[PDB]
Formats: structure tokens, C-alpha cells, sequence
């Protein structure tokens, strides 16, 4: 494999999918044969305009097959003309491994309103017998593997090709590296006592609120100190930080209090990256607090988020000391809660 | 009381008596979502 | 005696959208700035035409 | 006058289309001389029926200010370890005009492709090595 | 032809799928001899006027 004077690399783009679907009290399909089961509608993060959803016939769909089970994979919305996809299904088994696998090698086409499957998927019997443990406590639990291929693309490697390096946009690290140089610093900046030299004109072009607060009655004679006490020096530069260079990088060990700073000052991608971070650290003794602190700081995804927590972990969530005072002090979140947890669930 | 509240709690929160009770009586809340907690809802 | 009932579906989607975040803020938030033309630090005179910076 | 071209294709075993079909290459030359550009039209099948089951590989010359090139060239496929393989050669200088391909229609069965053990398709991507000689 | 009406037309009844670099054509689409004789007045002026659509 010597060296090439001009290469290319051809990237046909694919996505996957991947789907579970349980149907519970099988024995009790309830009606005769050509009959469907849909299921619900289901996708991915992108580009989350294709939908699908799955066609079970439980009895035959057909006069030659009546003894056997059929599944059809049907694409209900598109955006684009035509989509070219492959499918695996396969029967999760009473353990939970894959069997009777079975994949069209054809990458099918597919329109709105278009179906294809296997009609002769499983035979009846061979489903209906117990000792294959094909039908576990009556419960079918179908496992589908979506494969979607997009347009290829060449990235079209030739070399001599414009051969000077090219920087990106330099905007975010030379704002980033004038913090510790501490340059073009008009006024000064204390919080809580300590001073952190920093200028009014690229904190008001970077935050509404502060530049609405700006222009209205401050600067003509508090300009040079500014009172700030709702957060410590440590949150503080932290998103003095992420407003100068645009990230904030000690996110993890300090993402509470900049959460309620980022709700203070209304910024939404602070918020949503905090409530990334604190998503991943949802347990049963913290879940409370954390409700709290979602009902405080408005985090309307945060609070469903901890509302399931609690739902998959109720056993043992409820009998804790912070939820016994989160009762005692919020009563509004526990109606909510009873209300999440009996009218969507049950 | 609690085991009806469960029940037909579709229309119970959207009664105003609901709502007093939300209001003016955590416990009874509390109470009527901890029997909700472990019974007539966790198969999900 | 066993009544059967319409079935209903959850329709679950784990880790879904997420949380569906707004737009970007890295350089949007200068060109907001310049839209809205506030804190008028100069004005320079170059050719007639007035341009503002900072 | 020797250009040389590595050209990858991964996820093939999606070929993702039928019969008798392309996939067209970024044009290419090189930084001398640079006004004859050249394009691998490969076809995943059979380009017809009276050879099937075959990677039909040509040299397609898009882009010449003279009437006419005459050029050698030389597919190779890299199997896993990257060494060239098949390597089949055009013994003629052939003739190139605008709009016109050149090449190895019985290039190598699809079956002898397919094979895990040969390792001529190392991670469902297959690399092709042309070498192109003008005169 | 000379003047100017169509002859020898035909097309393909079918919607084919064209790709980057797919050709579509007849290959019989004209005797040459019926082209090369000027009494059918399709080759005037050594000028071969072809329409498309």
C-alpha cells in the first residue's frame, strides 16, 4: 500500500434504530385471523422526521399461512420521496437473547403508506409450544434492528489542496485569553469581597439581563460597583467563564449552584448543560432535593425526569427523610407527583 | 375514601375539593400518594 | 368471566430528544447586539457613512 | 506522466442499489500536469448480463484540452493487510477521447469477493489502487 | 430535416432512474444509411440538428 498522490473516501451515511415492543396477555388476541396489532410510532435523535411503527398480524394474514406469525415494518411519515432501509427482527426469548432471527439482505425502499415484513416469520406452533420458552408468562417481546442508509459523499482527499493551514473562527479563545491578562478593563468587579477586574461593554453585549439592567439608572453612578451576593466567587468566574470563552468546563463538581445561578440569569443553555449533568447523578437519597431544586429553578424536564425517577424507584424513595420533608415543606410537588404517577401511569 | 380517590382521580383533580385539599392539607395528599406509591399502578 | 378491553400503549422513548436546547450563543449573542445597536462606545466617519463599534 | 489513486469505499455489502449500477469517483489528477482529469466508475454488479456476477472497474477521462490521451492503467484492489491484489493491467496504450471509458468489465467475481477468509473485503471496505501511465 | 420538421422520434415509455453518472440511451436508434441518405433530407448541410426532451 504505497503512497497516494490523491485519495477519496466515499462515506455512504447509516443510521440505526433500535426497538423493543412487549405485548403483554398474548393468549388473549381476542379475534381471528388478518387482525393487526400497531404499535407505537418510534425513532431516532436524527433526524427524527422519519417515523415508523410495527404491523403484528397474531393469526395469519394470509390463506397460506393462517399457522403462522407475521410482523411488517411500515413507514407512516417521510419527508424526503423515498427512504432505502434494511430490518432485522428477532423474538427475545425467555432469557433475553436473540432467536429466530430472520433480516431481509434487500435494501427495501420505503414510501409513506409502504409495508414490508415477513409473513412467514415463526410458525404458530412453534411460538405456542412452552418448552422453546418462545412465550414467556404470555408476554412477546419482539426486538427490531432498523438500518437506513443517506446519500453518500466524498470528501475528495487530493492533496496540494490549498496546502497553508487554515484556523477556524477565533473569536471565543482570544476573548477566552484576555481575562488573565486582565486587559481593556474600563471599571472594576468585586463579588463578595473579592475583585475580579472585568469591563462592563462585552458582559452587556453577552447577557439581556445585565445590559437591561445596565442602561437603566446604574451607570451613571454605580457603574464602577456593582452589588453582587447571590452567588460565591466560585460560581462567578465559573460563568464569567463560559460568558467570555462560551463553555464551562468544571461543570460536574459545581453544577448545582450554577444551575441556580444560570435560573438567576436566565440562561437556558446553562440551565440545560447543568441539568445534563445532574441527569446521569439521579439516586434515591438525593432525588428529593433535586426535585426541589427542579420546582425552584422551573426545570420543567428535570422535574418529569425525577418524576420517573421516583415512579421506577418508589419502594424506597418515599420513605427517605428528604422526601419525608420535602412532604412536610412542598406540597405542591407531591400533588404533582400523585398526579404524574396516577393519571399518565394507571 | 383513598382506595375512590385512586380510583377516579381523572376527575378529582380537575374538582375544586381536590384542590382545597392541595392546598390546605399536605398530609392527606402525601397519604393518598403514598397508598398510590406500592398498589394499582406500578407495572410500568 | 373475562371481559377484553381496547388495548392502550405507553409509547415510551428512552433518552428521547432530551431536553430540545435553543439556539447558540457562542457568536449569535454579537450579532444580537449589533441588531439591537446599543452602548454606542464610537462613532467613526469614514467616507460620510457613520459606523458604530467597540 | 504516472498517476497513482486509492480510492476506499466502506459499508459496501450495503451497495444500497440494484443491477447495473454506478457509483462515481471525485475527479482527479495530479499537481503535474493537472488538465487531464480522470474518474473510477465502478459498478457494484454486473455491468451486464453476458458477464455477471463481476466488479465491472473503468477509467473514465472527463476533463482533456487535446483531441486525444493515450494512457496505460492498472487496477489493483488492497486486501487486509494492504498489499496489491488482483492486479490487472491494460497492456495497450489505450485511446481517450471526452466522455469516454476504458476498462476490466471481467475485473473479479462478486462470489470471490464475498469471501471472509480471502480478506479481499476487510471490514466491509474495499480499497482500489490505479495506476495511470500517459504518454 | 431541411425543413426542420421532426422525424425518427422516439422515447422510452418508462421513468428510468438516473444516478451521478448513469447513462440512458438507444442504441439503435437510427439506420446509418437512412441518416446518411440526402433524399430523406435528415442530414442538411452536413449538419446533424438533434432535439431532446
Amino acid at each position: 500500500g504505497p503512497v497516494a498522490e490523491s485519495w477519496c473516501y466515499t462515506q455512504i451515511k447509516v443510521v440505526k434504530f433500535s426497538y423493543m415492543w412487549t405485548i403483554n396477555n398474548f393468549s388473549f388476541c381476542r379475534e381471528e385471523m388478518g387482525e393487526v396489532i400497531k404499535s407505537s410510532t418510534f425513532s431516532s435523535g436524527a433526524n427524527d422526521k422519519l417515523k415508523w411503527c410495527l404491523r403484528v398480524n397474531p393469526k395469519g394474514l394470509d390463506e397460506e399461512s393462517k399457522d403462522y406469525l407475521s410482523l411488517y415494518l411500515l413507514l407512516v411519515s417521510c419527508p424526503k420521496s423515498e427512504v432505502r432501509a434494511k430490518f432485522k427482527f428477532s423474538i427475545l426469548n425467555a432469557k433475553g437473547e436473540e432467536t429466530k432471527a430472520m433480516e431481509s439482505q434487500r435494501a427495501y425502499r420505503f414510501v409513506q403508506g409502504k409495508d414490508w415484513g415477513f409473513k412467514k416469520f415463526i410458525r404458530r406452533d412453534f411460538l405456542l409450544d412452552e418448552a422453546n420458552g418462545l412465550l414467556p408468562d404470555d408476554k412477546l417481546t419482539l426486538f427490531c434492528e432498523v438500518s437506513v442508509v443517506q446519500d453518500s459523499v466524498n470528501i475528495s482527499g487530493q492533496n496540494t489542496m490549498n496546502m497553508v493551514k487554515v484556523p477556524e473562527c477565533r473569536l471565543a479563545d482570544e476573548l477566552g485569553g484576555l481575562w488573565e491578562n486582565s486587559r481593556f478593563t474600563d471599571c472594576c468587579l468585586c463579588v463578595a469581597g473579592q475583585e475580579f477586574q472585568a469591563h462592563k461593554a462585552i458582559l452587556a453585549a453577552r447577557s439581556p439581563v445585565f445590559s437591561a439592567m445596565f442602561e437603566h439608572e446604574m451607570e451613571e453612578s454605580k457603574k464602577n460597583r456593582v452589588e453582587i451576593n447571590d452567588v460565591e466567587p466560585e460560581v462567578f468566574k465559573e460563568m464569567m467563564c463560559f460568558i467570555y470563552t462560551g463553555k464551562a468546563p468544571n461543570l460536574d463538581k459545581m453544577a448545582d449552584d450554577l444551575l441556580a445561578a444560570a435560573d438567576k440569569y436566565a440562561l437556558e443553555r446553562l440551565k440545560v448543560m447543568c441539568e445534563d449533568a445532574l441527569c446521569s447523578n439521579l439516586s434515591v437519597e438525593n432525588a428529593a432535593e433535586i426535585l426541589i431544586l427542579a420546582d425552584l429553578h422551573s426545570a420543567d424536564q428535570l422535574k418529569t425526569q425525577a418524576v420517573d425517577f421516583i415512579n421506577y424507584h418508589a419502594s424506597d424513595v418515599l420513605e427517605t427523610s428528604g422526601w419525608k420533608s420535602m412532604v412536610v415543606s412542598h406540597p405542591h410537588l407531591v400533588a404533582e407527583a400523585y398526579r404524574s404517577l396516577a393519571s399518565a401511569q394507571c | 375514601a383513598v382506595d375512590f380517590i385512586n380510583y377516579h382521580a381523572s376527575d378529582v383533580l380537575e374538582t375544586s375539593g381536590w384542590k382545597s385539599m392541595v392546598v390546605s392539607h399536605p398530609h392527606l395528599v402525601a397519604e393518598a400518594y403514598r397508598s398510590l406509591a406500592s398498589a394499582q399502578c406500578p407495572f410500568l
